[PDB]
RNA sequence: GGCCCCCGGCGCGCCGGGCCCGGGUCUUCCCGGAGUCGGGUUGCUUGGGAAUGCAGCCCAAAGCGGGUGGUAAACUCCAUC
RNA sequence: CGCGACCUCAGAUCAGACGUGGCGACCCGCUGAAUUUAAGCAUAUUAGUCAGCGGAGGAGAAGAAACUAACCAGGAUUCCCUCAGUAACGGCGAGUGAACAGGGAAGAGCCCAGCGCCGAAUCCCCGCCCCGCGGCGGGGCGCGGGACAUGUGGCGUACGGAA
């Protein structure tokens, strides 16, 4: 009734103030940046890509995505590789249909 | 950055320069030596990214190794004992070939001592592997402060001990509720100090 | 081959046990030498304190020990910052630093620094020369005198509150703690189903208003 | 068959037009040894005539090491560039041309690396670079 | 407790080498480790149990990503490096 | 053809350096069984142990978290007390078996690559001139030779950094 202090589940702080912080630098590394997102998008066109991707690649331009995604699966292995995957064979297959109909 | 581009190179694969040049090693480790010097890391990338600078007294051996399991050696191959302990088929070594390639390398040539080594290729029964070598005893590199931990002799041989990132994961050493094996700091150690009785001057 | 008791033990290694320890007669010969170790380095840095840098007061890990403090690794940096102490500073100036601590309430400081810096100017950084032009300052707490001893370890350990008496009020009597503590820890562990049977009521309580 | 990226490698120059390039470039290889020397010994005494010190102009000169290079490639601050074709590891300079063809930086493809070492009193040198010149030579250097 | 020898000892006085380097506030720019992680499979090892560690072979990457959060799996938050 | 570079690759009683071999009490990396125990026996146990091999040091390996946690949070490594014969494994039989928290001994932090900027600003060797000289160095004259543009030195490394 009258509210006293019990934690129900996951708390951090039901009794301190949250004294404030700011981010660390070692959370930081990861994002992309202007110059290696470049780096990256300029040596893909460069080499070209895997026989796997490109079988995936083809078997999304006949639109059969539940198949695209096992085979992605059962080569890379893990489902959340799988489904990140397929959105970047995507919007790639999409550009490059966007581009030719140009 | 040059070895930027370089590094993301590596990193993708399917293109044929590996093909082109794996047999430029495997013809030469059969005209010449299977264990070679060779004048120049081919990957300065990753030679520098391990550590490693052209100045004097630096070498690469390349060196091939042949890959598979480890039949287990003993005559016509049936091996006494309770049958859990047979089974010469599909045995498997305890450390990895990069660092098998690393202490033959290192044995061969004493008066080197090995920094680290990377990969260069595999055909089919084989891996290509290539091992940095300090020469210890050259000004040029004793007259370098940041760089004469390999002078003292505690690094004798590093590479049959095992120090180096090749050996070392096999030696079961990490960090976390992953490793308990080797919380002693070696998986002999936290043995040894786990299965000792302790019998102090008053129980 | 029993009579009573069912109990098993471990000393059994066929290839012997024997093989290791007995030797603890070092104890009083180890006890001798590190407390001579001591001697020896407290000797060498004599006006430096004996335990060397201050540590910070830190709560403890998980439930069984949240309620008392104690002596942490060391100073964290947030902490050090608002101290407006520099971390490359800190150490020769004698206080432990360990960046990886992460700080939610900057408790340390308010005493610990100010204090601490109270006490090095009670006995003050001395001069890196005789003569103390900016390479040492306020050395007039050794003009004053000194320490021709240390101080020991700082003290971290004190802290209880005050639990006057005050006459009962009556909306706590009428509270009621045991049905609290039960009906409160129900609700979370339900909290969830809820959800997902109000999603499943407003989907046709919807429907319905289409 | 080599791939695309590789037989980029052997549609080199012609021997005449590298003969202007490279008689351009002697006039602006960087300073050897025993020049060096020299040059900075005398600034060293101009130094106390208030007329020269290490901290002074230095007319363009060439721009050698891959990394360089590449640096001021990414940044457009390149109006020539020159490839060494044969490099041992060609993963070296298989990206450039790419490169240059992104930024519109013109680029050549040259036989030996050992001209390009002659360039400078090294032995060998991967890639050069003129990023801008004396504008004498300017119209020279447009025409190649 | 005394004498005599050789090697230290930290300060001082002296010469000489080279070293000119810090701190705050504001704006801008930069920021990572591959046949490696990871997936599969076979052996070994571990208290680790729908697989703790290590290997051999097959597969083999992404960077708001990766790893971990002790039962395999999808969804979704959160913490942690 | 000839000349000259770079690259590869050779021999030399070339110039100067270096390694093997022993000991093994302790340490590190591999290999690694059987007696014995379960009243039999093969999974297990004996045991990752003796035997075998390689490699060092005055101590070695470890080491600054791809960590613990779940809290009002701790904060590299090792060692002792303790957690504990506990959680778990196991013809769930014999038997096997940790950790995290807590109190202690001791205490310490750091460095490249990478991205960048600075005239390759870097290093080695050889000739000689001055101090020293039983750990071969300090200055200097070398219009001496060489490595290094397929990356040396100065800055700087996730605790952000640089301008």
């Amino acid at each position: 009734a009258l509210r006293y202090p019990m934690a129900v589940g996951l708390n951090k702080g039901h009794k301190v103030t949250k004294n404030v912080s700011k981010p660390r630098h070692s959370r930081r590394r990861g994002r992309l940046t202007k110059h290696t997102k470049f780096v990256r998008d300029m040596i893909r066109e460069v080499c070209g890509f895997a026989p796997y991707e490109r079988r995936a690649m083809e078997l999304l331009k006949v639109s059969k995505d539940k198949r695209a995604l096992k085979f992605i699966k059962k080569r890379v292995g893990t489902h959340i590789r799988a489904k990140r995957k397929r959105e970047e064979l995507s919007s790639v297959l999409a550009a490059m249909r966007k581009a030719a109909a140009k | 950055g040059a070895y930027k581009y370089i590094q993301e190179l590596w990193r993708k694969k399917q293109s044929d320069v590996m093909r082109f040049l794996l047999r430029v090693r495997c013809w030469q480790y059969r005209q010449l030596s299977a264990l070679h010097r060779a004048p120049r890391p081919t990957r300065p990338d990753k030679a520098r990214r391990l550590g490693y600078k052209a100045k004097q007294g630096y070498v690469i051996y390349r060196i091939r190794v042949r890959r598979g399991g480890r039949k287990r050696p003993v005559p016509k191959g049936a091996t006494y004992g309770k049958p859990v302990h047979h089974g010469v088929n599909q045995l498997k070594f305890a450390r990895s070939l990069q660092s098998v390639a690393e202490e033959r390398a290192g044995r061969h040539c004493g008066a080197l001592r090995v920094l680290n080594s990377y990969w260069v290729g595999e055909d089919s029964t084989y891996k290509f592997f290539e091992v940095i070598l300090i020469d210890p005893f050259h000004k040029a590199i004793r007259r370098n402060p940041d760089t004469q931990w390999i002078t003292k002799p505690v690094h004798k041989h590093r590479e049959m001990r095992g120090l180096t990132s090749a050996g070392r994961k096999s030696r079961g050493l990490g960090k976390g509720h992953k490793f308990h094996h080797t919380i002693g700091g070696s998986r002999r150690a936290a043995w040894r100090r786990r299965n000792t009785l302790q019998l102090h001057r008053y129980r | 081959a029993p009579s009573r008791n069912g109990m098993i033990l471990k000393p059994h290694f066929h290839k012997d046990w024997q093989r290791r320890v007995a030797t603890w007669f070092n104890q009083p010969a180890r006890k001798i030498r590190r407390r001579k170790a001591r001697q020896a380095r407290a000797r060498r840095i004599a006006p430096r304190p004996a335990a060397g840098p201050i540590r910070p007061i830190v709560r403890c890990p998980t439930v069984r020990y949240h309620t008392k403090v104690r002596a942490g690794r060391g100073f964290s940096l947030e902490e050090l910052r608002v101290a407006g102490i520099h971390k490359k500073v800190a150490r020769t100036i004698g206080i432990s630093v360990d960046p990886r601590r992460r700080n939610k309430s900057t408790e340390s400081l308010q005493a610990n620094v100010q204090r601490l810096k109270e006490y090095r100017s009670k006995l003050v950084l001395f001069p890196r020369k005789p003569s103390a032009p900016k390479k040492g300052d306020s050395s007039a707490e050794e003009l004053k005198l000194a320490t021709q001893l240390t101080g020991p370890v700082m003290p971290i350990r004190n802290v209880f509150k005050k639990e006057k008496a005050r006459v009962i009020t009556e909306e706590e009597k009428n509270f009621k703690a045991f049905a609290s503590l039960r009906m409160a820890r129900a609700n979370a562990r339900l909290f969830g189903i809820r959800a997902k049977r109000a999603k499943e009521a407003a989907e046709q309580d919807v429907e319905k208003k289409k | 068959k080599v791939p695309p990226a590789i037989n980029q490698f052997t549609q080199a120059l012609d021997r005449q037009t590298a003969t202007q390039l490279l008689k351009l470039a002697h006039k602006y290889r960087p300073e050897t040894k025993q020049e060096k020397k020299q040059r900075l010994l005398a600034r060293a005494e101009k130094k106390a005539a208030g007329k020269g010190d290490v901290p002074t102009k230095r007319p363009p000169v060439l721009r050698a090491g891959v990394n360089t290079v590449t640096t001021l490639v990414e940044n457009k601050k390149a109006q020539l560039v020159v490839i060494a074709h044969d490099v041992d590891p060609i993963e070296l300079v298989v990206f450039l041309p790419a490169l240059c063809r992104k930024m519109g930086v013109p680029y050549c493809i040259i036989k030996g690396k050992a001209r390009l070492g002659r360039l400078v009193h090294r032995k060998t040198c991967t890639t050069v670079a003129f990023t801008q010149v004396n504008s004498e030579d300017k119209g020279a250097l447009a025409k190649l």
